[PDB]
DNA sequence: CGAATGTGTGTCTCAATCCCAAC
DNA sequence: AAAGTTGGGATTGAGACACACATTC
């Protein structure tokens, strides 16, 4: 009784405006589903931002679908929920989830399981933007006051919790319900810890999207999870992290002549062609250009070689009582008596 | 400039024989086909708080049927709610401008006059800083030198000093009538504390040109540039494009470096000047990210953009922070997936009909 | 005026340090990235047919790296076969002119007079007529009047007879000077006949110029010109699907709309709608003279400000269109690739650009 | 002792109008023209292109016809598809929407050979050719031919236009068509069927009412699908029916006085669905017409208020000047001949 | 209602710039 | 001979100002 909690494909990425950091995302969905077939998992949970956008082209809908049909075919029950990416915005227009209808269970609501002889929980819904907070907050007491009878229980969404994404967090930690497992998704960091007497994980993304996830993959290898619920609980122990092979990234802040050596002898021990980015020298750039085929590309920068504090400086740097410039200041702006002020300090602190 | 719009009601106001539109904090996107009523929207406020000119003419804004034109618009701006009412009858036109409830100004004049001086903005300056039309989103790029310093000015929030510099002027030369009633006496021991005063307004003077344009305005813009060039390659570089750094000169001039060559705005693409248009104003928000909270609007920016930098731009707006409400119109879906409220704006028999999804 | 463009080739011409294109008849779509290279050409076009002036700096169109520039281009115009070639090596510049295979000019001002002398088109009107620019589509019908008309005179070919105007002027003036020379000069008297000969015969002449003058037959064809132009005009425009009960056109040219309760101007519209009338105009002058002035068109971006629906109905406008024999188009939108007979691919390798076109 | 389907030019996605209910008339009619199929139960569906309206569909335009494919391959029943002028991509690495149908869809670039009840029949087709590769079409054609030989029945599938059916854009000419049982043809809307070649060329209609010059046919021949008898070691016009599928109605009224008011509002009752009505109708007569925009769909009607040489001389001989003489001079001028030995003739011989 | 206003327009100017030909 | 030098020409930007158009007291 095992099964695979998956997130943030973003099928049709086009990086860098670049065919190959497109096709790189195929790749490694791909390579995703190879890797959870050659597994053979009992469920497939996938919990939102399958597709980059809502009119996504015509090969990665031909890829997702190929995909998720190989993966009905084996007898794998697949469970989504939409992601943000995937919320129709408009009237009349689809999902392009609502291609996969017939191989994948599109979570709006409860569903249970039999996995040799036990029932198991499952509930998820779409993503719920920050308005729509109390809509949602209904939604998930509905899935607690259906969920007391079950020992197993999970909870598929695509939202941002409050103490893992402080930026854009559109629900809290103490709105969701007891539940063993939480697959949840729209953060690219892969996040794994216990809540709530159970297991909160975000599978996080598939493939580096934003440039800040490259300093992750080398540090937390990009992939899914493989969750191992044969136990009546979940634990930390059961879980474990598949990793994919990503487009590889090297870093450069080529400033001094020690930073060329660090080029070479990394690019090349690296899995294959990398993308470097960064800032080069300007003096560097055409002794750096002899390797230009052992890389990808090279998104590299060439280089050349509070007021209310600024202006007392400014004020003593030009011989004058700063703290009386930025009172006057305050004293006209706001309209207050400029004269009142003004006439003790020829009285007073003068020369 | 803490400016935030609040809601608008528009009456036979061009296409809008009636309309109520309600505003939110965030990215704001009207959406709608071409002539359906989304520009007219942003006239209508441009009307609200400037009164009509010769350029604004009445049987432009009326609606061609009609014979009568009235607008309401509430805002905040510095934490106080303000509401502007403008309305033309037969013949004679009126308004209105209450101030947390009870009346303002009751005059025409009187409403223009209280506007500029709490916006700190005039009707032209407005429409190279919060307004931005069709097209004119490089216009701040290539305005006259003189203009151009002029309405960074504004847009950094330095123009406040020389408010102070010319309220100087009032108070210097208050002072020194207290020093002709010596002075214009003293012709025809405590003879020094003649030469107190003397001195003291001699000291009025140069704190005078502490707040002059060469004084510290010149000095803090001089310090600004720095940051704006640093956060304008920040978003510059975020349309993948294929240039070194972009170097911003003290005149607010922009230099694109290429690697064999140095580029300026003439020659770059209609393409590639909306991206350095955009990601300057950008770096402008993102310089005093909380020091001047202003809220912008957009009339079809990712016009002369391609596909792949239309949605690299959405992305952009979707990071940036320093801007509390920016409201972007466009006929393209790129930043309909972006949007937090999404108005929609259909026409059915020449008149407009609005419909708000938050 | 049948004039067809055939192909170019550029060297060093900004983005361009070397390319060659060909052009077809019919619809061409140049498409690619933002500054991956698609108007350099047609600024290429312009600076062969046009030498540099002050504001078109060598700086400006030179490789910055680069220091030389050339272009050929190859064109036909009333059936006739055309080579430009311009250079610019390393401080001088050359242009030469060749007309079915032999050279007609070979210095730089040679050059511009005689391109002057073939198109009938100067520096100023080429840009209002053939080769519409960014937003320019309509920027002609809110133009300054005596600008208006007086654009509107060459897309109808009437500026033909402006031409016949000043040139006229030249015959009056040294008829003239045929007087001068004889006033200044038992046998006498036969001149006498010579005074009422010529002078009511100058007199005449003069009479003559004002027939070919602005406000004599240009602005009378014009008129005789302008209902057709109504006419088709409205029948473009309806294809835009747009809420108005007709499109009428006045005498000089400024556009009025019939909305059911009111009329509207080009003041009022919406920059899309804007968009629409003026394309709609230009095929309905086109429409007018088919064979008269059955000229190429070029457009730099015309669907941009329109949205997804006038996009795609404008393309099935220039699928009927069957008056202008060679329309080229450029987009960074896709509604345009769909409709069109040649695609041109023009992508950028760093800053260097490079064309491979699909015929 | 066989039957096949052909069916042609079905846009999904088309929004005319930027109206939604014309564009789910189209999902409806193709979805019917689905279920009269799956009541037939024919052995072969051959589908001759344009089945989608644009390269990047809406994504329920993908889905219907995804499971409207998925019901035919389900049940045993092989589809044949060539790529419409609609559906061809023209850049590189972008695929094509019928790519999504390659499961249960055979999507012809070639040759192919079927056994039904027992008799083998040649299927070979390719995709839309634009005007410019036509000797390349030609080429694949003439290899059509040399695979044929063997076998005395053979279809082929185009989606072209031919010479003597389409004089504005035709792409290929009559004679260019070798010899083929059956011409299963496409991206015209106009309902075609004729003998040609000892054979039948037809071009099966379009599914609804797509361009507005396509009413004018849908009246005289219903549009919908054909139904086509292959029993026979031959074809004839006999054993091919057509099955109309029903359209959204379209009434046009020319009401400009009274009595074509009556015309207007006793056909608008006596029609099938709710009627679209376009035109022109005058101002003073259109407000009382406004009556009836529950009964209709929308409402696409006009409304109403209420050979330079010739001209040249006739204006200068108006104006009291030899037109002659401004005409040849104006020749004269435009040219570079001599000014000069033109006037100098009429100031000497023909001048008062 | 007529004057006070800014707002735009057409047009005119001095001045600069840079291409183009010539010594 | 060769190289800059130099004036003819064309366009452009900023600076002035009467002439309107329309709002507004
Ligand atoms: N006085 C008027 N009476 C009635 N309708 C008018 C009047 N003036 C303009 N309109 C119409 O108002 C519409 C203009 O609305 P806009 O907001 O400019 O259109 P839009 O949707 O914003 O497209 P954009 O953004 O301007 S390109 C056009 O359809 C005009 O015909
Ligand atoms: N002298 C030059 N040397 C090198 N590159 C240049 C030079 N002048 C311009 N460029 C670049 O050449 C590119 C050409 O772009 P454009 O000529 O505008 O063509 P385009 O962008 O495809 O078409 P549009 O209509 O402008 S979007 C731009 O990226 C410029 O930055
Ligand atoms: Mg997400
Ligand atoms: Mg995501
Ligand atoms: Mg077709
Ligand atoms: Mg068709």
């Amino acid at each position: 009784m095992m099964f695979v909690h998956i997130a943030d494909n973003h099928l049709g990425y086009r990086q860098y405006n670049l065919d190959d950091r497109e096709k790189d995302i195929y790749d490694s969905f791909k390579l995703c589903i190879k890797k959870i077939l050659e597994i053979k998992p009992d469920v497939v949970l996938h919990s939102g931002d399958l597709f980059n956008d809502l009119r996504p082209p015509v090969k990665a809908l031909r890829i997702a679908m190929q995909a998720f049909k190989k993966l009905h075919e084996n007898n794998i029950k697949v469970y989504i929920v939409a992601g943000n990416h995937e919320m129709p915005r408009r009237l009349g227009e689809e999902s392009p989830l609502a291609l996969l209808k017939d191989y994948v269970k599109i979570l709006d609501g409860k569903d249970v399981i039999n996995v040799n002889g036990e029932e198991i929980f499952i509930c998820g819904t779409y993503y719920h933007k920050k308005s729509k907070r109390e809509e949602m907050l209904d939604k998930l007491k509905n899935f607690e006051s259906e969920a007391k009878n079950y020992k197993k229980k999970i909870l598929m969404l695509h939202q941002g919790i409050n103490p893992y994404i402080p930026l854009d967090y559109e629900l809290e930690h103490f709105d969701l319900p007891k539940f063993s497992y939480y697959a949840l998704g729209h953060i690219h960091k892969r996040i794994l810890e216990r809540f709530n007497d159970g297991i909160l994980a975000y599978s996080g993304s598939t493939e580096i999207i934003y440039r800040n996830e490259y300093e992750d993959y080398k540090k937390e290898g990009k992939g899914f999870y493989l969750v191992d619920f044969s136990g009546n609980d979940l634990d930390i122990s059961d879980i474990e992290k598949i990793d994919i092979e990503c487009r590889e990234f090297v870093e450069v802040n080529i400033k001094d002549k020690k930073s060329f050596n660090e080029a070479v002898n990394k690019i090349e021990r690296c899995k294959n062609k990398p993308v470097v980015f960064g800032k080069i020298k300007r003096e560097f750039k055409p002794w750096f250009d002899t390797l230009k085929d052992k890389i990808l590309i090279n998104k590299a920068i060439i280089v050349d070689d509070n007021i209310k504090e600024l202006l007392v400086d400014y004020a003593n740097r030009q011989g004058i009582d700063g703290d009386l410039v930025l009172s006057l200041y305050k004293a006209l702006l706001n309209n207050e008596n400029w004269k009142e002020l003004l006439d003790e300090y020829y009285n007073t602190k003068f020369r | 400039m803490s400016m935030i719009l609040k809601e608008i009601r528009m009456n036979n106001f061009k296409s809008h024989v009636n309309s109520r539109i309600k505003f939110e904090k965030g990215i704001v996107a009207i959406i709608g086909e071409n002539g359906s009523g989304k520009s007219s929207i942003f006239e209508a406020v441009f009307f609200a708080l400037f009164g009509a000119g010769s350029n604004f003419n009445y049987d432009t804004i009326i609606t061609k049927g009609k014979k009568s034109v009235y607008v309401e618009l509430d805002f905040e701006v510095n934490g106080n709610n303000y509401k502007i009412i403008r309305e033309y009858d037969s013949g004679r036109g009126g308004a209105k401008l209450y101030k947390n409830g009870k009346p303002y100004a009751t005059t025409i004049s009187a409403v223009n006059k209280a506007v500029n001086e709490i916006l700190g903005v005039d009707r032209n300056m407005f429409l190279n800083s919060i307004y931005i039309k069709q097209g004119e989103i490089a216009k701040f790029l290539s305005l006259k030198p003189s203009e151009k310093l002029e309405t960074v000015a504004k847009l950094l929030g330095i123009d406040e000093f020389e408010k102070c510099y010319q309220k100087m002027g009032e108070i210097v030369k208050e002072y020194e009538k207290r020093l002709e009633r010596i002075e214009g006496e003293l012709n025809y021991n405590l003879e020094k504390e003649k030469e107190k005063l003397t001195k003291f307004v001699e000291y009025l003077d140069k704190v005078r040109r502490i707040f002059g344009r060469n004084g510290f305005q010149a000095y803090l813009r001089e310090k600004y540039v720095p940051l704006i060039q640093k956060y304008l390659n920040e978003a510059f570089s975020e349309f993948d494009l294929p240039y070194s750094f972009v170097e911003l000169t003290k005149d607010f001039e922009v230099r694109v470096h290429a690697p064999n060559g140095v580029l300026t705005i003439d020659n770059l693409s209609g393409g590639e000047q909306i991206a350095v248009a955009l990601s300057l104003r950008l770096a402008i928000a993102n310089a005093l990210i909380g020091n001047r909270v202003e809220c912008i609007i957009l009339d079809e920016p990712t016009v002369y953009l391609d596909e792949n930098r239309r949605a690299k731009l959405a992305e952009i707006f979707r990071k940036v922070k320093s801007i509390p409400q920016m409201i972007i119109i466009t006929h393209h879906r790129e930043l309909e997936d972006v949007a937090d409220v999404i108005i929609n704006v259909k026409k059915d028999g020449n008149v407009s009909k609005v419909k708000i999804n938050g």
